[PDB]
C-alpha cells in the first residue's frame, strides 16, 4: 500500500464530491478502508493514462508528453 | 471549494514518473487535474448510491469496489 | 465483516493466480486481495439468496444442490 | 474453506435448511468465480508488463466477468 497523493487532500477532494452527490442532509462518512481502496484505484487509473500518454509522445519522437497526447491517448481508450 | 486544486504538481510528477514519463509540458497538471475530477465524479456518484439503497450511512469499501466496475466508463481501455 | 477466514482465502488467491501466470511470479497489493474476497462473498450471498428463492418455488425451506444449479443455470454468469 | 464459513454465508442469504452436498457445490462455485476473475486480472497486468496485481485490475476484471 504505497500511495502517491498524500492521504489529507485526496480525502478533503472526496469529501466535496460525495458532499455534492449524496442524498442525505448530514455528511456521509467512509470507512477508511474504502477511501484508500479509492485512492489506490484513482491513481493506479491516472499513471495508466500517463503511461498510455507517454506511449504516444515517444510514437512521436519527443520525451515529453503534450496535451495533445493525452487527448490521443482519451481517444484511442475509447 | 476548489479542492481539486490541492492536487500537487509534485504529485502529478510522482504519478509520471511511475508511468515512465521522462519530462512534463507544463500544460498537463491542469489536464490531468480534469481527467481526476471527472473521474472521481462518476465513481463517488455511483458508491453513495449503493450506500443508500443499502440504507446505510457510511461508505464501506464494497461500495466502492461496485461503484468502480459499475458499466459506462473506462478504467484501461475498449476492454473496460 | 467478512466471513470467510482471510489467511485460507488469501491462499486461494495466490494457487491460482500462480496457475494463471505467464511470465517472475506475481504479488498482490493487499487492498487488492481484499476487494476480490469483499466481491467473493457478495457474490456467494447473491447467489444463496437465488438458490433460496428456488427451493421455496419448490416448497422447501433446504436448499439443495440442484437448487443452486438451476439458479446458476438462469444467470449465465459463468 | 470451511463449511461453517458457508453456512454463516448462507444465513445471510436467509436459508433456513442446507442439504450437505450443498458445501461441495459452493467451493466449486467460489473456485469457479476465483478462477474467471483471476485469469483476467492476471492478464491484464502482465499486458501493462507491471509486477503486481492491484485493485484496478480486480474492478477490471470483475467488471468484464458479471
Amino acid at each position: 500500500t504505497d500511495l502517491l497523493i498524500s492521504r489529507m487532500p485526496f480525502a478533503r477532494l472526496v469529501k466535496e464530491v460525495t458532499d455534492q452527490f449524496t442524498t442525505e442532509s448530514e455528511p456521509l462518512r467512509w470507512q477508511s478502508m474504502a477511501i484508500m481502496a479509492l485512492q489506490e484505484a484513482s491513481e493506479a487509473y491516472l499513471v495508466g493514462l500517463l503511461e498510455h500518454t507517454n506511449l504516444l509522445a515517444l510514437h512521436a519522437k519527443r520525451i515529453t508528453i503534450m496535451r495533445k497526447d493525452m487527448q490521443l491517448a482519451r481517444r484511442i481508450r475509447g | 471549494r476548489d479542492n481539486i486544486q490541492g492536487i500537487t504538481k509534485p504529485a502529478i510528477r510522482r504519478l509520471a514518473r511511475r508511468g515512465g514519463v521522462k519530462r512534463i509540458s507544463g500544460l498537463i497538471y491542469e489536464e490531468v487535474r480534469n481527467v481526476l475530477k471527472t473521474f472521481l465524479e462518476s465513481v463517488i456518484r455511483d458508491a453513495v448510491t449503493y450506500t443508500e439503497h443499502a440504507k446505510r450511512k457510511t461508505v464501506t469499501s464494497l461500495d466502492v469496489v461496485y461503484a468502480l466496475k459499475r458499466q459506462g466508463r473506462t478504467l484501461y481501455g475498449f476492454g473496460g
